[PDB]
Order: C-alpha cells, then structure tokens, then sequence
C-alpha cells in the first residue's frame, strides 16, 4: 500500500445543515505514483457531495483541506479515496441532525425548516475500512 | 513547502486596459485559490475565491480562471480605483500561503525629475555629522540613477536611496538620496554635486553647491 | 459584520502580547478566524487560524511554537497569544473571517500594529532649505536617528497636503531609522507663506515643530 490515511479532522463541527464540510486530511505517500488520488465525500440518507483530485501525488507526509459542498434523523457521510479509480480507503461517520431550539425539537413542523437544522458529526467514532489494490 | 509564485511583481497600464496577473502553484491545487486587493494603509479585500467565484459586491470586471497549476486574475477594462496591489492565495495545502503580490500602476508620459540639492544644516553639523540630501521630484518612469560627486570624485557606498509610490494625482515618483559624511570629512572638500541620469533627460543633470 | 482588534503596541524581545478579535454580526462557531500580518512595506503573511467549533488550529512555520491562537464562543471573540517575540514579528496584524469560501478570508479587521523594540530613541529634526529660480520651490525636514518606527510628519498642522512627499524610512547601518519629508510649493508663495513641519515620534514622546526657510 503506497498511500495511507494518517488522520482526519472534522474542522467545522457542529455546523448548519447547509454549511459545507471542511476536512483536514493527513496522508503519507511512500513512492512516486503515475496517477491521481481522488478524495470523495458521499451523503447517505445516496448522493455524491463533492470530490477533489490530487495529482501528481506528492511523496511524504502531506496535510490538506477538503471543502465539500453541502447536501440538498441520524445519517452517514463516507469519505473515501481512490487511486487511478480504485478505492483503497473509506471512513464513515454517523451524523446527528437536530433542530436549533427546544420547541422545534419537541414540536417539529410538517414542512422541515432546513435553516434551523444543526448537524453534529460524531468525529470520535470513525469507521475505517481499507482495501488492497494494484498501484503501479 | 508549497509556493504560490506570483508574476509580474509590477505592471504599468492605462484606464480601460485589460491586464492579467498569474500565480503558479508549485503543486496541484483543486480550487482553493483566492485573489485580494490592497490599497496603501488599508485592509485587504476579497475579490475571487474558489479560483473563479466572484465575491459579493465585487465588480464583474474582476474574474479568476485557471489553466493547470496556473491561476489567473483578469481585470477587463481598468478603472482608476483599480490601481493597487493584488495578492493570490492558496488554502488547500498546509500551510495557507499568499503570493508575493503585484503592483498595478498607472502608465503615463515620460516626465523628467526636478532635481534639488540640500546642504547639511548648521545644527546638524554642530553635532558632528553631515547629511547631504538630493531630491528627484515628480518623475516617470521609476527608473532613475543618482551619482554623488565630491570635487568630481565619484562616491561609493556612503549614500542611501528612498522612493515614494506613484502619486495619486499625477502618477509620478519622487526619490531621495542622502549622502552621509562625518563632519571632519565634510570640512575637507568644497564642491558637493548630485548627478541624475533619467530617461526623460537627454543628458545627465547636475545640481551642486559649494561649502 | 465587524472584526475589531485590540492589544497591539510596543513590546520587547522575549516578552509577550495578547491580541483580541471581537466579532459582530455573525457567530464565530460557524466560521474560522484567521490572523494575517504585514511587515512595513512587505507582503501579506498568513499566521494562524482557529475553528472555534472544534478547537482545531493551524500555525505558520514562522510562528509555530511561539504564538497560540484561541477562541471564546460565548464572547464571540478570538485571541492570538504571542510569546518569544522577535524583531521580525514587527508588523500590522489583521484579524479575518472565513466562511464557505474554502478558507478564503472574506471579512477583515482594520488591523493593529505590533512593534518589537530593543531600544527607544527620539529623532533629531533638521531643515532642508533651498538655495535660490523656477515656478516650483522645494523644502523639507530631515528626521534622523530614531527607533523604532514610525514617525508621522505633517505640514502646517495638517493644512498643507498638496505636494508633500514623506519618504519611507531607511534603516541606517547604525541600527537607527531616518526619513525625509519634502513639499514643493509655488515660488511665489515663498516670503508670504510660512512652512512648518510637525514631527511626532510617539514611542519616545517626541514632538517637534521646525520652521523651514
């Protein structure tokens, strides 16, 4: 495995439902690679939120920020990385979505008020899954 | 480690001109690039973010684009308020980094400097030092050269220059050269001259006095 | 949306200083607050940021281990604790906000000056008198041997601004600063109009009004 995920920081958390996701990603690349990394963020209520390409992959330990666009109960976000279109790591988080204030939570409206939803990504409980792939 | 190499460091243009500022990322950046405008003594102002998104209230004549690792700021049709310093920025990789900046200055016709020479004051001499000041006032372009001469002996490494920025009214520069002498040395010589070479002059101009 | 900075001023090498950044009109919890500094005559340098929501921070290599950024969401305020200060930390420090712009700074404070000085010295002021001409005459004041920056120079108590050129200070080899301020005036004004340069070096509490012939 040439590339390894070393850590993820969920920077803006808690945030509003409509706020973008700002992640700090730390990874290590042991050797020179021919192709691109693609980092992807997926919403699971389902829809791909955003992605970012890194190419050529800088060797060594690298730290970067990934700003993913927002989407449109408890839900899940998946942060994955692929090399040359082959997925080798995935990090899943559970997300608690609740209303701003006491009365909205107890008496929620029929037509949901997106602007009053605060999401809280449970960043201490990531599910990390690795897959072995061909590299170069 | 990542560098944002901004070029040019300065450029001259006229009202209505289309100007282009480039900023090269030393490694791949997806979209987290911004452009800022700063005027003297003022806080910077955000123009473009995410490489090409115009920020609210910014005139549409500012636009950002990208070609590979080259990030470009275009000002279609300069206005007089657009002459200022501009900075690029990347905020994908650690650490956030600004470019070195670009001065967008006003192009105008060539103007020769008005040269003045000032002897050291009596109160300064009484304290044992002599400062001879030569003033090149309201000239264009910035390129200018001052040569000090003491009894026609060309001087070396005993002077310092200072330059203003483009005047807001007439778009000219002014320059100050200070020849520093000890009192003992100053009392030795007689003719203190200041020779100015500049584009707007057909031949060097000299201003001098006798101690 | 306002960002108000405070806590700047003079400080000695090795000492410490705390800058504050009060936010109005938005909740800092939903943004990141940044510090950017600009040394005199230099370009912008990013310093640090903090996400008050998570507490996560980031520091520039030039200040990491010496500066510490923090935030208090209940007061809607961010702080920059600066320790182990060096001369090269002298600069104007800006507070700024980033929200949904991929860490671009959309709002900025007006800035506060931080000056790291080892010595204080007030300047001496000398006239720059002309000899004897055309339609324009030049005169000025030489402000010599002061530390640290800045000095402010006005003419006729601020009444005279047209034609004034106050040059940036040059650091002499002695380690002290020096600048000249000049004004060009109509030759017809000489002999009827009086020209006084008002020099102010606040670190040394020096105030000088020098009449120039």
């Amino acid at each position: 495995s040439i590339v390894s995920l070393l850590g993820i920081k969920v920077l803006n958390n808690p945030a509003k439902f409509t706020d973008p996701y700002e992640f700090e990603i730390t990874f290590e690349c042991l050797e020179s690679l021919k192709h691109d990394l693609e980092w992807k963020l997926t919403y699971v209520g389902d829809q791909e939120l955003d992605s970012i390409l890194v190419g050529p992959v800088p060797v060594g330990v690298n730290k970067f920020v990934f700003s993913a666009d927002p989407p449109s109960s408890v839900t899940v976000i998946l942060l994955s990385c692929s090399y040359d279109g082959r997925e080798f790591v995935r990090v899943g988080y559970y997300v608690n979505n609740e209303y701003d204030e006491e009365e909205l939570r107890e008496n929620p409206p029929a037509k949901v008020q997106v602007d009053h939803i605060v999401r809280n990504i449970l960043a201490e409980k990531p599910r990390v899954t690795r897959f072995n792939i061909v590299w170069d | 480690d990542i560098q944002m190499t901004q070029s040019p460091s300065s450029l001259s243009a006229s009202v209505g001109d289309r100007v282009t500022i480039t900023c090269r990322a030393s490694q791949s950046v997806s979209s987290a690039v911004a452009w800022y405008q700063q005027k003297p003594g003022k806080a910077p102002k955000l123009l473009i973010y995410s490489a090409s998104s115009l920020y609210s209230g910014v005139p549409s004549r500012f636009s950002g684009s990208r070609s590979g690792t080259d990030f470009t700021l275009t000002i279609s049709s300069l206005q007089p308020e657009d002459f200022a310093t501009y900075y690029c920025q990347q905020s994908q990789w650690y650490p956030i980094t600004f470019g070195q900046g670009t001065k967008v200055e006003i192009k105008r016709t060539v103007a020769a400097p008005s040269v003045f020479i000032f002897p050291p004051s009596d109160s300064q001499l009484k304290s044992g030092t002599a400062s001879v000041v030569c003033l090149l006032n309201n000239f264009y372009p910035r390129e200018a050269k001052v040569q000090w001469k003491v009894d026609n002996a060309l001087q070396s490494g005993n002077s310092q220059e200072s330059v203003t920025e483009q005047d807001s009214k007439d778009s000219t520069y002014s320059l100050s050269s200070t020849l520093t002498l000890s009192k003992a040395d100053y009392e030795k010589h007689k003719v203190y001259a200041c020779e100015v070479t500049h584009q707007g002059l057909s031949s060097p101009v000299t201003k001098s006095f006798n101690r | 949306v306002q960002l108000v900075e405070s806590g700047g001023g003079l400080v000695q090498p090795g000492g410490s200083l705390r800058l504050s950044c009060a936010a109005s009109g938005f909740n800092v919890s939903y943004s990141s607050i940044h510090w950017v500094r600009q040394a005199p005559g230099k370009g912008l340098e990013w310093v640090a940021y903090i996400y008050p929501s998570s507490g996560y921070t980031s520091y520039a290599d030039s200040v990491k281990g010496r500066f510490t950024i923090s935030a208090d969401t209940s007061k809607n305020t961010a702080y920059l604790q600066m320790n182990s200060l060096r001369a090269e930390d002298t600069a104007v420090y800006y507070c700024a906000r980033s929200y949904s712009t991929k860490l671009a700074m959309d709002y900025w404070g007006q800035g506060t000056l931080v000056t790291v000085f080892n010595q204080i010295k007030g300047p001496s002021v000398f006239p720059l008198a002309p000899s004897s001409s055309g339609g324009t005459a030049a005169l000025g004041c030489l402000v010599k041997d002061y530390f640290p920056e800045p000095v402010t120079v006005s003419w006729n108590s601020g009444a005279l601004t047209s034609g004034v050129h106050t040059f940036p200070a040059v650091l002499q080899s002695s380690g002290l600063y020096s600048l000249s301020s000049v004004v060009t005036v109509p030759s017809s004004s000489l002999g009827t109009q009086t020209y006084i340069c008002n020099v102010n070096h606040k670190p040394s509490n020096t105030k000088v009004d020098k009449k120039v012939e």
